[PDB]
């Protein structure tokens, strides 16, 4: 339900 | 901070909120 | 927030929000206390009864939103975790005593319009604040009702209730470190936290110095606004002592 944040985070 | 607290839209402007009177009358 | 409003912009720009990583999920509220530390409850983090217990490598914190799940790209900043420090003496097994957390980032955020840091109340304010009927402020992206989801974070003012009428609303124990707020029944008005509002901030804005101070912590709750039940919220200055030691050595 979240829009995708940019993968930079994820990381 | 010795900021803290202050709100960059609100006090920082002095402008109030549309709800914090609610409060300060609360402060009898 | 269950009968809340939709927040001002930049109306809380202390409002954090926890961010699973995987899924993608909101977890809990929080809030910014300085450049590098949020403040949480304990129970986001740490819940073994639900098997709940979360690393620094499973969170973000989304510093600076309104939109509960849009990416709100050159207005929101999100922030890794270098460490998590839960109250020594949290009480999980029973009553969710000491319900408090800290979080420190990995880099400190900047400040904006959105994004700006809350004060922690020293004894003096805690002692003229702390009253029944004085009213705080409440803020989340929690459930709506009971038994959906709201657009954008939501608000709602509260009047703290007596310590007898909080004890005799409950079969729970409840401690100096925790307050309640709500309207009684009889009251007309309500709202409540709810599912999801977990750890966001109860604040107070100062008539002495017109600063907001984050006096409690969404904690718990027996349902969502119910008549006759009460949030209730721990007492930060109550634990202010563990939080100042925390910081100061790990700062
Ligand atoms: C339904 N509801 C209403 C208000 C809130 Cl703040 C919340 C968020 N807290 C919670 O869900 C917390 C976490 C553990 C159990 N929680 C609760 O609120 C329990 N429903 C009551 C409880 C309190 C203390 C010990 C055990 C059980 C939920
Ligand atoms: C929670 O996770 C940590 C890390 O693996 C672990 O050491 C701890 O025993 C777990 N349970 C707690 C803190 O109650
Ligand atoms: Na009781
Ligand atoms: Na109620």
């Amino acid at each position: 339900d979240f829009e995708e944040i940019p993968e930079e985070y994820l990381q | 901070e010795a900021d803290c607290g202050l709100r960059p839209l609100f006090e920082k402007k002095s402008l109030e909120d549309k709800t914090e009177r609610e409060l300060l009358e609360s402060y009898i | 927030i269950v009968e809340g409003s939709d927040a001002e912009i930049g109306m809380s720009p202390w409002q954090v929000m926890l961010f699973r990583k995987s899924p993608q999920e909101l977890l809990c509220g929080a809030s910014l206390i300085s450049d590098r530390w949020v403040l949480t409850a304990a129970h986001c983090l740490l819940y073994p009864p639900w098997d709940k217990n979360f690393t620094e490598n499973d969170l973000l914190v989304r510093i600076g939103k309104h939109s509960r799940t849009r990416y709100e790209r050159n207005i929101e900043k999100i922030s890794m975790l270098e460490k998590i420090y839960i109250h020594p003496r949290y009480n999980w097994r029973e009553n969710l005593d000491r319900d408090i957390a800290l979080m420190k980032l990995k880099k400190p955020v900047a400040f904006s319009d959105y994004i700006h840091p809350v004060c922690l109340p020293d004894r003096e304010t805690a002692a003229s604040l702390l009253q029944a009927g004085y009213k705080g402020r409440v803020t989340g992206w929690g459930n709506l009702k009971e038994t959906g989801q709201p657009s954008v974070l939501q608000v709602v003012n509260l009047p703290i209730v007596e310590r007898p009428v909080c004890k005799d609303s409950t079969r729970i124990r409840i401690t100096d470190n925790m307050f309640c707020a709500g309207y009684k029944p009889d009251e007309g008005k309500r709202g409540d936290a709810c599912e999801g509002d977990s750890g966001g901030p109860f604040v107070m804005k100062s008539p002495f110095n017109n600063r907001w101070y984050q006096m409690g912590i969404v904690s718990w709750g027996e349902g969502c606004d119910r008549d006759g039940k009460y949030g209730f919220y721990t007492h930060v200055f109550r634990l202010k002592k563990w939080i100042q030691k925390v910081i100061d050595q790990f700062g």
